[PDB]
């Protein structure tokens, strides 16, 4: 399981990240997918070809990757975007999927 | 060094064969024996060889993987039919594996028709020479050319029961393509039945 | 001195097949004249050989009755000498008390009818490895043997002996599944007005059979 | 000396360079002799059967019995034993240990020493059978005994003939340094 | 023949001390014998 | 824009079972993995099932043994198990798309040399000795 900060925070109209630390077993070397998911319903993908934006997705929800790092960043979040963030990985070590913490974004 | 051998109509020819190898006998005798009243035959249009792919001798391929054949081993054909009709059967062999190199190869590949082999363990492979043998290292030669009589402890066998010879060829030398060599060599076996002998004829099936 | 000796260990232990001859207690007795006395054989062998003995069959009896219908297998019975068909013939019964017999067995199949019967058999040995023949035509690819029956009676079909081994045992009782020395089939190709007719077989051994290692079961 | 590769005798002598090579003695290796030794089996309560494949494999005979693929051998075995010792030859079915019309040497202070023959029906016995458990026709028989505690082979006669690898136990540290017997 | 010393006539006959052998009709000292021994090459001094 | 659901009650009970669904419809809803997401509070989310089209899934020995995943094709569903539930896996269960692949790679300084055949498979350039390199994955 990847590494993210439980709790993030974020007001109207304001660029919020969500950060996720990974190793050289599934970030330094496989790809990473980030969403957005409401409770009682399933996400909708959001970022793949590590910096890429799917059809239909606004261009808000981007992304990023460095190193064992990977961002989300949602510029101007609006109520809509009040729910949770997940990410996605690829490792060798477990042969098999391995993902991050997940974010509830609390819209203040 | 040509050595152009025949058995019956299909001969074999290799430009760079080191010399036929006789294991255990330079000729079979007393097929004629108590054991059959002299009701046995002399099969002889069906001494002729017959290839068996046998492995893929590859670089990755560490000392001691051995690929083992029991011989006789499955026929079609003149022969394969003679075991199909013959409750005992009796032949030596003639083993021809004519690995192909190209003479930039490094490997000594070792070639043995042991008499039933039931377990070799890793260890025994290193005194395996001690059988009628033949290496192969493609930079000398390339053919190994073992011929052995019936060993066995009866005249005659029964082929489905028992088969009396293991058709050993052990990687000895792992190959290096150093600078131009085959990228992986593979192996074959002209193998061919010599004073063949049947008795006792199976009714028939239909 | 006294001659030393050393008496070793481990020896002189009776053992009931020894060479040795016993000590006697008993001098120049005079048996009768036991000279050209009328029947003398030295070896059973002789009796088996020259005096044939009847083959149990599924009937309890000696002959085998013509099959009319359809089937032309009259008997087919495992070579191994303790083959039912053959408990009761002296060949068997001498044959319990070795181990290994080798050389061949004589069939004498005697057809006993009248004149105008006039039957074709054939017997024909199928060697182990393959489930024995049931019809003439598959069991022609043997060897096997045909015989008419006009004016001789007696045709003595030898059963060869090939094998592996030089010497076959006696035993048929063990864990196989199937037979190991090959079963004899004896065919039935043909019949005239012979139908009801016996066949009155014989066994016995060969111009070679020969048997050893003398052991005894409780028989 | 710098021959071919094929599967040429070629022992280089002593003499290619200065020296002579002489009197090389072999008895103590002859088949014959070396075979002729008393080896000792782990026996069963009351019926085992002669076959010289009990034999361990790692005593001098067991070993260098299990180097011939067939071997001719005649044995001569020793036995001690409580009570009369019956010896049916093979394939002498079980239920024929029983009487003692079979060879059934009676009981003895020291350990009963017969010689058997060679009663099995082939050519020579083998060491190895391709069909871990030979069949049941290489015998030399069976002992009956009420108890049996010892029970020790011995090959008369043999003669071998095929070739098959020993295998000498393997060492560390280059040298196999074992505990030679030293005042 | 082999490993046996006693310098007398066996007691028992042969047939009954050793299992006779029967006729019909050394391989290896023959292969170590005809062994390629010496040199192969020109020598020289 | 694949418009996916998670299907089934906010709440098991434990001693008792849960089950759960998969929607997932539109044009690319059928050219890549179907997987299941749930958040722990405060910790890393626990990696749940996966499926592809053709039943093809991929399981963590974390979970993998109370986890079963069935999919339905009339309205493109797959299903979730939560065997021996507890009180800690109350949570927000969520059914996403997974990525998951594997590269046999070459060594460093050797060609892929596709012809020499066996497990050695990367060769020299300069030095030009063939048939030398184990190639790592």
């Amino acid at each position: 399981v990847l590494t993210q900060p439980s709790s993030v925070s974020g007001s109207l109209g304001q660029r919020v990240s969500i950060t996720c630390s990974g190793s050289s077993s599934n970030v330094g070397n496989g790809y990473v997918s980030w969403y957005q998911l409401i409770p009682g319903s399933a996400p909708r993908t959001l970022i793949y070809g590590d910096t890429s934006r799917a059809s239909g997705v606004p261009d808000r929800i981007s992304g990023s990757r460095s190193g064992n790092t990977a961002t989300l960043t949602i510029s101007s979040v609006q109520a809509e975007d009040e729910a949770d963030y997940f990410c996605a990985s690829a490792e060798d070590s477990s042969s098999n999927a391995v993902f991050g913490s997940g974010t509830t974004l609390t819209v203040l | 060094r040509i050595l152009t051998t025949r058995n019956g109509h299909t001969t074999s020819t290799t430009q760079s064969s080191v010399g036929v190898t006789y294991g255990y006998a330079t000729a079979e005798d007393f097929v004629s024996g108590p054991n059959t009243s002299g009701l046995e035959t002399r099969v002889v249009q069906a001494e002729r060889f017959f290839k068996t792919h046998l492995f893929d001798w590859v670089t990755s391929d560490p000392f001691g993987r051995c690929y083992q054949l029991e011989l006789p081993t499955d026929h079609k054909g003149v022969y394969g039919s003679l075991t199909d009709s013959y409750a005992y059967m009796r032949n030596g062999w003639d083993v021809e594996v004519t690995a192909v190199g190209n003479q930039f190869n490094g490997g000594c590949l070792l070639v043995a028709m042991v008499p039933e082999l039931c377990s070799i363990d890793k260890r025994g492979l290193y005194q395996l020479t001690l059988f009628p043998h033949q290496f192969i290292n493609p930079r000398t030669n390339m053919t190994a050319h073992i011929t052995v009589p019936f060993v066995g402890v009866n005249r005659y066998d029964q082929y489905k029961v028992h088969k009396p010879w293991t058709l050993v060829v052990m990687v000895v030398a792992p190959l290096t393509v150093n600078t131009e060599g085959a990228p992986q060599i593979k192996v074959y076996a002209n193998i061919a039945p010599t004073n063949v002998h049947v008795a006792g004829e199976f009714p028939s099936k239909e | 001195g006294i001659f030393p000796v050393a008496c070793s260990d481990g020896y002189g232990g009776l053992v009931t097949t020894d060479p040795k001859t016993a000590d006697p207690a008993y001098g120049k007795v005079f048996n009768p004249p036991r000279n050209m006395l009328p029947g003398r054989f030295t070896n059973f062998l002789d009796v088996a050989e020259a005096c044939p003995t009847f083959l149990h069959f599924e009937g309890d009896v000696p002959y085998v009755t013509t099959k009319t219908d359809s089937d032309r297998v009259l008997a087919q019975f495992d070579l191994s000498l303790a083959a039912k068909h053959m408990s009761n013939t002296f060949l068997a019964g001498l044959a319990q008390y070795y181990t290994q017999y080798s050389g061949t067995i004589n069939l004498h199949f005697m057809f006993t009818g009248p004149t105008d019967a006039k039957a074709r058999y054939m017997i024909a040995y199928a060697p182990p490895g393959m489930e024995p023949p049931k019809t003439p035509e598959a069991a022609a690819h043997c060897i096997h043997a045909e015989w008419d029956t006009g004016l001789n009676s007696k045709f003595t079909f030898s059963i060869p002996y090939l094998s592996a081994a030089d010497y076959a045992y006696t035993a048929s009782d063990a864990a196989e599944t199937t037979n190991v020395q090959g079963w004899v089939c004896l065919f039935q190709i043909t019949h005239g007005k012979a139908d009801g007719d016996a066949l009155v077989v014989l066994a016995s051994a060969g111009k070679d059979f020969e048997l050893r290692l003398p052991v005894d079961a409780r028989t | 000396t710098s021959t071919g590769e094929s599967a040429d005798p070629v022992t280089a002598t002593v003499e290619n360079y200065g020296g002579e090579t002489q009197v090389q003695r072999r008895q103590h290796t002859d088949v014959s002799f070396i075979l002729d030794r008393f080896v000792k089996v782990t026996p069963k309560d009351q019926i085992n059967v002669l076959d010289l494949m009990q034999t361990p494999a790692h005593t001098l005979v067991g070993a260098l019995l299990r180097t011939a693929t067939y071997y001719f051998a005649d044995l001569e075995v020793a036995v001690k034993h409580e009570g009369n010792l019956t010896w049916v030859p093979n394939g002498a079915p079980e239920t024929a240990l029983d009487n003692t019309t079979n060879p059934t040497a009676y009981h003895k202070a020291p350990l009963t020493r017969l010689a058997l023959p060679y009663t099995a029906p082939h050519r020579v016995l083998a060491t190895v059978y391709n069909g871990r458990a030979l069949p049941t026709s290489f015998n030399y028989g069976a002992i009956k005994a009420t108890r049996v505690t010892e029970l020790l082979y011995r090959m008369k006669r043999a003669e071998t003939y095929c070739p098959r690898p020993l295998l000498a136990i393997h060492p560390s540290e280059a040298r196999h340094k074992q505990k030679i017997v030293a005042p | 023949s082999g490993n046996t010393g006693s310098i007398i006539n066996n007691y028992y006959m042969q047939q009954y001390q050793n299992s006779m052998d029967t006729q019909l009709g050394d391989w290896f000292s023959k292969l170590a014998s005809s062994a390629f021994s010496g040199l192969f090459g020109a020598l020289l001094a | 824009q694949v418009q996916l659901r998670e299907s089934g009650p906010s709440l098991v009970k434990p001693s008792q079972t849960l089950s759960l669904t998969c929607t997932a419809s539109g044009f690319s809803l059928s050219d890549k993995a179907v997987g299941w997401v749930r958040q722990a509070p405060g910790k890393a989310l626990e990696w749940l099932g996966s499926i592809d089209t053709g039943g093809s899934t991929g399981y963590n020995p974390g979970l993998k043994s109370r986890l079963s995943i069935t999919k339905d094709n009339s309205k493109s569903r797959v299903s979730l198990s939560v065997s021996s539930v507890t009180t800690e896996d109350s949570a927000t269960y969520y059914c996403t798309t997974v990525y998951h692949e594997t590269s046999r790679t070459c060594p460093d300084g050797y060609i892929y040399d596709p012809g020499c055949g066996g497990s050695w498979v990367c060769s020299r350039l300069f030095p030009t000795d063939r048939c030398i390199v184990g190639r790592t994955t």
